Protein backbone atom coordinates (compact mmCIF):
# COMPACT_ATOMS: atom_id res chain seq x y z
CA UNK A 1 0.00 0.00 0.00
CA UNK A 2 3.05 2.21 0.63
CA UNK A 3 6.58 1.98 -0.73
CA UNK A 4 9.28 -0.19 0.81
CA UNK A 5 13.05 -0.68 0.61
CA UNK A 6 14.94 -3.92 0.00
CA UNK A 7 18.67 -4.69 0.11
CA UNK A 8 19.62 -8.17 -1.15
CA UNK A 9 23.01 -9.88 -1.46
CA UNK A 10 23.23 -12.74 -4.01
CA UNK A 11 26.91 -13.57 -3.14
CA UNK A 12 28.17 -11.64 -6.18
CA UNK A 13 26.53 -8.16 -6.18
CA UNK A 14 24.10 -5.88 -4.31
CA UNK A 15 20.50 -5.25 -5.37
CA UNK A 16 18.67 -2.23 -3.94
CA UNK A 17 15.08 -1.58 -5.06
CA UNK A 18 12.32 0.71 -3.81
CA UNK A 19 9.43 -1.10 -5.51
CA UNK A 20 6.04 -1.67 -3.93
CA UNK A 21 6.36 -5.11 -2.38
CA UNK A 22 3.63 -7.33 -1.00
CA UNK A 23 5.74 -9.43 1.34
CA UNK A 24 5.45 -12.84 2.99
CA UNK A 25 4.98 -13.46 6.69
CA UNK A 26 8.52 -14.87 6.88
CA UNK A 27 10.64 -13.85 3.88
CA UNK A 28 13.93 -15.61 3.18
CA UNK A 29 16.13 -16.84 0.34
CA UNK A 30 16.44 -20.51 -0.57
CA UNK A 31 20.05 -21.62 -0.90
CA UNK A 32 14.63 -15.81 -4.65
CA UNK A 33 11.72 -13.42 -4.16
CA UNK A 34 11.07 -9.72 -4.73
CA UNK A 35 7.78 -8.42 -6.16
CA UNK A 36 7.57 -5.37 -8.40
CA UNK A 37 5.07 -2.58 -8.99
CA UNK A 38 5.57 1.13 -9.79
CA UNK A 39 9.07 2.03 -8.63
CA UNK A 40 11.51 4.90 -8.80
CA UNK A 41 15.01 3.85 -7.69
CA UNK A 42 17.25 0.86 -8.42
CA UNK A 43 20.90 0.27 -7.54
CA UNK A 44 23.53 -2.35 -8.42
CA UNK A 45 27.06 -2.44 -7.01
CA UNK A 46 29.65 -4.86 -5.59
CA UNK A 47 32.07 -17.41 14.83
CA UNK A 48 35.18 -15.50 13.77
CA UNK A 49 33.77 -12.81 11.45
CA UNK A 50 32.27 -9.53 12.63
CA UNK A 51 30.55 -6.97 10.39
CA UNK A 52 28.91 -3.84 11.85
CA UNK A 53 26.39 -1.53 10.20
CA UNK A 54 24.72 1.77 11.06
CA UNK A 55 21.56 2.94 9.29
CA UNK A 56 20.11 6.47 9.39
CA UNK A 57 17.19 8.08 7.55
CA UNK A 58 17.37 11.90 7.52
CA UNK A 59 16.12 14.49 4.99
CA UNK A 60 15.08 12.05 2.27
CA UNK A 61 18.45 10.25 2.34
CA UNK A 62 19.43 6.83 3.66
CA UNK A 63 22.86 6.83 5.31
CA UNK A 64 24.82 3.57 5.77
CA UNK A 65 28.08 3.15 7.72
CA UNK A 66 30.19 -0.02 7.67
CA UNK A 67 33.19 -1.79 9.21
CA UNK A 68 34.43 -5.39 9.17
CA UNK A 69 36.96 -6.93 11.56
CA UNK A 70 38.31 -10.43 12.40
CA UNK A 71 37.00 -11.41 15.84
CA UNK A 72 38.26 -14.54 17.61
CA UNK A 73 35.97 -14.78 20.65
CA UNK A 74 33.19 -17.22 21.46
CA UNK A 75 29.74 -15.71 21.81
CA UNK A 76 29.88 -12.01 22.86
CA UNK A 77 30.73 -8.57 21.33
CA UNK A 78 34.34 -7.37 21.73
CA UNK A 79 35.73 -4.71 24.05
CA UNK A 80 38.07 -2.42 22.09
CA UNK A 81 37.37 0.42 19.71
CA UNK A 82 36.99 0.73 15.95
CA UNK A 83 35.17 3.44 14.00
CA UNK A 84 32.86 2.84 11.05
CA UNK A 85 33.53 4.41 7.66
CA UNK A 86 30.75 5.73 5.39
CA UNK A 87 29.45 3.38 2.72
CA UNK A 88 26.60 4.86 0.61
CA UNK A 89 24.14 7.77 0.62
CA UNK A 90 21.10 6.46 -1.26
CA UNK A 91 18.37 9.02 -2.22
CA UNK A 92 15.32 6.83 -1.62
CA UNK A 93 12.92 9.40 -0.15
CA UNK A 94 10.44 7.18 1.70
CA UNK A 95 9.00 6.80 5.20
CA UNK A 96 10.63 4.03 7.27
CA UNK A 97 8.98 2.92 10.50
CA UNK A 98 9.89 -0.79 10.83
CA UNK A 99 12.46 -3.23 9.44
CA UNK A 100 13.24 -6.96 9.21
CA UNK A 101 16.20 -9.18 8.32
CA UNK A 102 16.45 -11.69 5.44
CA UNK A 103 18.34 -14.92 6.15
CA UNK A 104 19.24 -17.90 3.96
CA UNK A 105 17.01 -20.89 4.70
CA UNK A 106 15.99 -24.22 3.11
CA UNK A 107 12.27 -24.93 3.70
CA UNK A 108 10.73 -22.92 0.87
CA UNK A 109 7.46 -21.88 2.56
CA UNK A 110 6.35 -18.77 0.67
CA UNK A 111 3.22 -18.24 2.87
CA UNK B 1 -6.05 15.86 1.27
CA UNK B 2 -3.34 14.65 3.63
CA UNK B 3 -3.29 13.74 7.31
CA UNK B 4 -0.04 15.39 8.41
CA UNK B 5 2.61 17.49 6.70
CA UNK B 6 5.67 16.28 4.79
CA UNK B 7 9.31 16.04 5.73
CA UNK B 8 11.90 17.52 3.32
CA UNK B 9 12.53 15.61 0.08
CA UNK B 10 10.16 12.70 0.70
CA UNK B 11 7.35 11.76 -1.67
CA UNK B 12 3.92 10.22 -1.17
CA UNK B 13 2.50 7.67 -3.64
CA UNK B 14 -0.50 5.98 -1.99
CA UNK B 15 -3.81 5.84 -3.86
CA UNK B 16 -5.95 4.85 -0.88
CA UNK B 17 -9.02 6.50 0.62
CA UNK B 18 -8.61 8.97 3.50
CA UNK B 19 -11.50 9.47 5.91
CA UNK B 20 -12.63 12.91 7.12
CA UNK B 21 -14.69 11.55 10.00
CA UNK B 22 -15.05 8.84 12.60
CA UNK B 23 -17.12 6.74 10.20
CA UNK B 24 -15.06 4.25 8.15
CA UNK B 25 -14.32 4.59 4.44
CA UNK B 26 -13.66 1.31 2.60
CA UNK B 27 -13.13 2.11 -1.07
CA UNK B 28 -16.35 4.17 -1.28
CA UNK B 29 -16.60 7.96 -1.00
CA UNK B 30 -19.98 8.08 0.72
CA UNK B 31 -19.98 9.05 4.40
CA UNK B 32 -18.30 12.49 4.28
CA UNK B 33 -15.38 11.01 2.38
CA UNK B 34 -13.24 12.01 -0.59
CA UNK B 35 -10.48 10.76 -2.91
CA UNK B 36 -7.00 12.01 -1.90
CA UNK B 37 -6.10 13.11 -5.46
CA UNK B 38 -8.05 15.25 -7.88
CA UNK B 39 -6.69 16.58 -11.15
CA UNK B 40 -6.20 19.99 -12.82
CA UNK B 41 -8.03 22.21 -15.32
CA UNK B 42 -5.40 23.42 -17.81
CA UNK B 43 -7.33 25.34 -20.47
CA UNK B 44 -5.88 27.78 -23.04
CA UNK B 45 -8.63 30.34 -22.31
CA UNK B 46 -7.36 31.19 -18.81
CA UNK B 47 -5.40 33.99 -17.19
CA UNK B 48 -2.08 33.76 -15.42
CA UNK B 49 -2.15 31.58 -12.37
C1 LIG C 1 5.35 7.45 8.50
O1 LIG C 1 4.70 6.24 8.88
C2 LIG C 1 4.20 6.24 10.22
C3 LIG C 1 3.65 4.86 10.47
O2 LIG C 1 2.74 4.47 9.44
C4 LIG C 1 3.16 7.34 10.39
O3 LIG C 1 2.80 7.40 11.77
C5 LIG C 1 1.38 7.41 11.99
O4 LIG C 1 0.87 8.75 12.02
C6 LIG C 1 -0.54 8.86 12.28
C7 LIG C 1 -0.88 10.33 12.18
O5 LIG C 1 -0.39 10.90 10.97
C8 LIG C 1 -0.86 8.26 13.64
O6 LIG C 1 -2.26 8.31 13.86
C9 LIG C 1 -0.37 6.82 13.69
O7 LIG C 1 -0.56 6.30 15.01
C10 LIG C 1 1.11 6.72 13.32
N1 LIG C 1 1.52 5.32 13.29
C11 LIG C 1 2.58 4.85 13.94
C12 LIG C 1 2.85 3.38 13.79
O8 LIG C 1 3.31 5.57 14.62
C13 LIG C 1 3.74 8.69 9.96
O9 LIG C 1 2.71 9.68 9.97
C14 LIG C 1 4.36 8.61 8.57
N2 LIG C 1 5.01 9.86 8.22
C15 LIG C 1 4.36 10.90 7.69
C16 LIG C 1 5.19 12.11 7.39
O10 LIG C 1 3.16 10.86 7.47
C1 LIG D 1 22.78 -12.67 -8.35
O1 LIG D 1 23.63 -13.83 -8.46
C2 LIG D 1 23.15 -14.84 -9.36
C3 LIG D 1 24.09 -16.02 -9.24
O2 LIG D 1 23.48 -17.21 -9.72
C4 LIG D 1 23.11 -14.26 -10.77
O3 LIG D 1 22.64 -15.25 -11.68
C5 LIG D 1 22.18 -13.05 -10.78
O4 LIG D 1 22.24 -12.45 -12.07
C6 LIG D 1 22.59 -12.02 -9.73
N1 LIG D 1 21.61 -10.95 -9.66
C7 LIG D 1 21.65 -9.88 -10.46
C8 LIG D 1 20.57 -8.87 -10.24
O5 LIG D 1 22.51 -9.74 -11.32
C1 LIG E 1 2.15 2.55 -11.23
O1 LIG E 1 2.01 3.17 -12.52
C2 LIG E 1 1.21 2.46 -13.47
C3 LIG E 1 1.26 3.25 -14.75
O2 LIG E 1 1.95 4.48 -14.57
C4 LIG E 1 -0.20 2.29 -12.93
O3 LIG E 1 -0.95 1.50 -13.85
C5 LIG E 1 -0.17 1.60 -11.57
O4 LIG E 1 -1.48 1.58 -11.02
C6 LIG E 1 0.76 2.34 -10.60
N1 LIG E 1 0.85 1.60 -9.34
C7 LIG E 1 0.70 2.15 -8.13
C8 LIG E 1 0.41 3.62 -8.08
O5 LIG E 1 0.79 1.48 -7.11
Amino acid sequence: KTQSLLIVNNATNVVIKVCEFQFCNDPFLGVVYSSANNCTFEYVSQFKNLREFVFKNIDGYFKIYSKHTPINLVRDLPQGFSALEPLVDLPIGINITRFQTLLALHRSYLT
Amino acid sequence: FRKSNLKPFERDISTEIYQAGSTPCNGVEGFNCYFPLQSYGFQPTNGVG
